[PDB]
């Protein structure tokens, strides 16, 4: 846990980083995307309840 | 930048593509008929 | 000859009358929009696509009048 | 607009329908999922 | 307010004016005519209805 | 030229756009960028707490 | 004449009909003669 | 659920069909109804729960369909059989009374009640 | 090559720049330009989620999106004062509507059999006019084929012709003696306002396309 | 010739009929919006009614249009 | 005779003007239906028959008009 | 010549009639606006953009009539 | 003389267009009186809006009038 606290401070894209790098650090990104593309849902459940959706309607 | 993934689209949009072929053929004949004016 | 050309121009003018009904129509849908939205303060998210739909359909009728005007205008 | 009636219609319409198939594939396979990538990446960050 | 059969707590409430009726927001989630004298009548009606309860 | 009148109106239109819209769209974009960043930094805080 | 005063006279009228009890009549009877007050000052006791 | 409520005679506190004479003319409430606020005018009222119908003479009040389908009716007193001959006698007196006799307005209300009585 | 062929190419290259040169190689916070096409994505996502049932909305969501974006760009480029229309070649827009209309009817026929024609008995009504209510529903049902295209086509074509006709009239109006050169700013301002209106109603028409051909698909995908 | 002229005139006249139908479509949609704003929630029940009303109003317009086309083309 | 034949085609057009009225009429019945059903959302089962009757009658006035157009067109 | 030119003038005159419908329409949008704003008060900031939109759309119909008038002249 | 005759006729037809604006103008002002009587105090905000609508409804009639002059004169 000491190591974990230190690890969070010196490695963490707390400004920004390539989202491709986030795919590189977790294949979970590609997994969720692939299942949604395969499903044909473009609705991401709860994306709009913790990020905007900028509706003009 | 661009992530190409396979989307099922052939097995989604098949009646659209079939309709496209019929109208395409019909427009060949229509173009020929309109050039006879 | 002269008569046929004349007739085409006349018929086009007559067709222009048709458009007037669409003119009033668009306003009527929008009037309802305003009245509803003022009633609720908050109906708008459901109502806005409905209002657009009514506008488009009403408008299309006037467009039909217009294209007949063009058909007669050009011949 | 100058030319409204050509007789070059099937020529035109060929390039038109070609553009439709091109854009359809292009959007569907490429450009829609990179927006879905932003959504999921943001949501994954929100989660973790 | 007669809190329990062995207790009483003196209690207060604010009577709703015609002004209250006017500017209450979900008054728009009820429906009556804009030419209704319902604020000016309802104020009076609830002036008494609230008061009678308070007396009781 | 006939069509040069149309080009003058188009120049006026793009001027109105650069006057009004380009700062408005800047502000709109700014607002959203901030929101994304704020969510991001919130999650960063959140996990640092959990460790402690 | 307030809205509830309007209703009041009507209620008072409605209990006279043939069948209606004393307790109703008592609910339509009042012994209070409102002694108007004023800033101390006090306009004399006058029937409510 | 229906609610007829009176400070000392609280009644039906939805019931199938309710027929009301209201400041908005006459209103009938059936199932979900749009949420309204109406001052009830002095009234002859029918409330039907099933096909069975109960007949009320109501002193006016206030009516409010609440969005949760609670028809809050508040009125002072009602119970139309109770209202039923002496009242006609009184109303004759009340007709005399308006001519000389705020009292004028009162007697005018009595005339309104007389119309309601003729309805009975 | 043909002018039309060149402008179909130009549209494709414009659309490519909106999704390649719109973000700095992708970063978490992204870039300002892609926020626009994010909001468009969401307001058309939530629109066809509002229309079409199932997840079949999302199966036709790429189609409804490239029908937005095509019409959105082709009613902006064609409004450039020395640019040669694609949309004012009506044959492409009208054909596209008829293709979609046929692809809805065929999709409906496939999906809901020959009880697809039960769609044209809308509701239980008095029996001697149940067939009447089929006849003057179906007549209007294949009026749906041409209405969708002809709306967009008429608006865009009329916009370009309107601007050009008024430009030609104010050119010969301001040709005369110098008193017309003076105070020829008020008609110029009127033409500028009309030109502002033509961009707006073209972006509205691309949206109107995409709600209306969601409504036709709403009927076709889920009967009644 | 008189007949060819008459076709074009006749066609023009028929086009007038469409105006009423256009107004009609608007009236149904106005009612849709009023109903929805009145209930907050009538929309799903009313939506098939609205489509039905649109279609019937439109049909009368369509008859004007087809008569116009028939006269124009012959 | 060209004059008589013309009179049929012209007269057909004139008849079509009447048809506009029926178009407005149908919509009015529907307008009442929506507002009414909104005002009491349970009135619908009674009202929908009444509405279809009103529609049918309004359409009929249009039909008689359209028939006179068809009489000139096809006989 | 005379007849064709006459017809051009006639066709233009007839075309003015189409405009009237839009004119009545524009008044209706503003009437609704005034009623709405006076009813709500506060709706106005949301409602005014919508009102401008309805106005613009009405105006567009008239513009089509106007260019047909010029063409017929 | 047919062309000259047609100018005078054409002017007449153009005059018809004005009637619609006349009704329209009244409709805006009717709304004004209704609104103002309903609110009392809306007037200071609403009055600029009212004048805008009033002018716009008139303007449609002005176009019809301008065309009348264009025909009449040539």
């Amino acid at each position: 846990l000491q190591s974990t606290l230190d690890n969070i401070q010196s490695a963490r894209p707390f400004d920004e980083l390539t989202v491709d790098d986030l795919t590189k650090i977790k294949p979970e990104i590609d997994a969720k995307v692939e299942e949604m593309v395969k499903k044909g849902k473009w609705d991401v459940p709860g994306y709009k309840d913790r990020f905007g959706n900028l509706n003009v309607m | 930048m661009l992530k190409r993934f396979p989307t099922p689209i052939l097995k989604v949009y098949w009646p659209f593509f079939v309709a496209g072929a019929a109208v395409y053929y019909g427009m060949s004949k229509a173009a020929d008929l309109s050039s006879n004016t | 000859m002269q008569l046929v050309l004349a007739a085409k121009y006349i018929g086009a003018g007559i067709s222009t009358i048709g458009l007037l009904g669409a003119g009033i129509g668009i306003a009527i849908v929008f009037a309802a929009l305003i009245n509803g939205v003022s009633r609720n303060p908050s109906i708008k998210d459901t109502v806005f696509p409905m209002a657009i739909l009514g506008f488009a359909l009403s408008e299309a009728t006037g467009l039909f009048c217009l294209m007949v005007s063009f058909l007669l205008l050009f011949g | 607009m100058p030319q409204l009636v050509p007789f070059y219609f099937m020529n035109q319409l060929t390039y038109g329908f070609l553009l439709m198939i091109t854009l359809l594939i292009l959007f569907s396979q490429f450009f829609l999922p990179m927006i879905l990538r932003l959504y999921v990446s943001r949501l994954f960050i929100s989660k973790l | 307010d007669p809190v329990s059969s062995l207790s009483f707590e003196p209690s207060e409430k604010p009577i709703f004016n015609a002004k209250t009726i006017e500017q209450s927001p979900s008054f728009g989630k009820f429906e009556i005519d804009t030419d209704a004298n319902v604020p000016r009548d309802l104020f009076e009606y609830t002036l008494a209805n609230q008061m009678l309860t308070a007396m009781a | 030229n006939d069509e040069s009148i149309l080009l003058l109106t188009f120049l006026g239109f793009t001027g109105l756009v650069a006057k009004y819209l380009a700062p408005a769209y800047k502000d709109f974009a700014d607002a959203r960028m901030k929101k994304v960043s704020d969510v991001l930094n919130a999650s960063r805080n959140k996990h640092v707490e959990a460790v402690k | 004449i307030s809205y509830a005063a309007y209703l009041n006279v009507a209620a008072q009228a409605i209990r006279s009909t043939e069948l209606q009890t004393a307790s109703v009549l008592n609910r339509s009877q009042t012994d209070a003669f409102y002694t108007q007050y004023k800033n101390a000052s006090e306009p004399t006791p006058i029937t409510k | 659920k229906l609610q007829f409520a009176l400070p000392h005679e609280t009644l039906y506190s939805e019931v199938t069909q309710v027929n009301l004479p209201a400041k908005s003319g006459r209103i009938g409430v059936l199932a979900n109804h749009v949420p309204t606020v109406e001052q009830l005018l002095p009234g002859v009222v029918e409330v039907m729960e099933g096909s069975n119908s109960k007949k009320f003479f109501i002193s006016g009040g206030f009516a409010t369909v609440q969005p949760d389908s609670q028809l809050c009716v508040t009125a002072i007193e009602a119970p139309l059989e109770s209202f039923s001959e002496n009242i006609k006698n009184l109303l004759a007196e009340a007709k005399k009374n308006v001519s000389s006799s705020r009292e004028a307005a009162e007697a005018a209300i009595q005339v309104e009640v007389l119309e309601n009585l003729q309805s009975v | 090559l043909t002018t039309f062929s060149l402008y179909t190419i130009i549209v494709l290259l414009v659309i490519t720049s909106l999704y390649t040169l719109t973000n700095n190689n992708n970063k978490i916070i992204g870039s300002r330009w892609l926020i626009s096409q994010e909001a468009i994505y969401d307001t058309i996502m939530n629109m066809t989620k509002g229309q079409i049932g199932g997840k079949n909305w999302g199966l036709y969501f790429p189609m409804i999106f490239t029908l937005f974006m095509f019409i959105f760009i082709a009613n902006l480029i064609s409004m450039i004062p020395y640019s040669f229309a694609l949309s004012a070649h009506l044959v492409f827009i009208i054909s596209l509507s008829i293709v979609i209309w046929l692809g809805n009817t065929i999709l409906g026929l496939y999906k809901h059999g020959w009880v697809f024609f039960s769609l044209f008995v809308p509701a239980g009504t008095p029996l001697p006019l149940v067939p009447l209510l089929v006849i003057i529903e179906t007549l209007s049902y294949f009026a749906r084929a041409i209405s969708l295209g002809l709306r967009l086509g008429s608006n865009i074509l009329a916009g370009h012709l309107l601007m050009v006709i008024l430009a030609g009239l104010t050119f010969n109006f301001m040709l005369i003696n110098l008193f017309t050169l003076v105070f020829g700013f008020v008609p110029l301002a009127m033409i500028l306002a009309i030109m502002m209106l033509e961009f707006a109603i073209g972006i509205i028409q691309g949206y109107v396309w995409a709600i209306l051909t969601a409504s036709y698909l709403k009927d076709a995908v889920y009967l009644h």
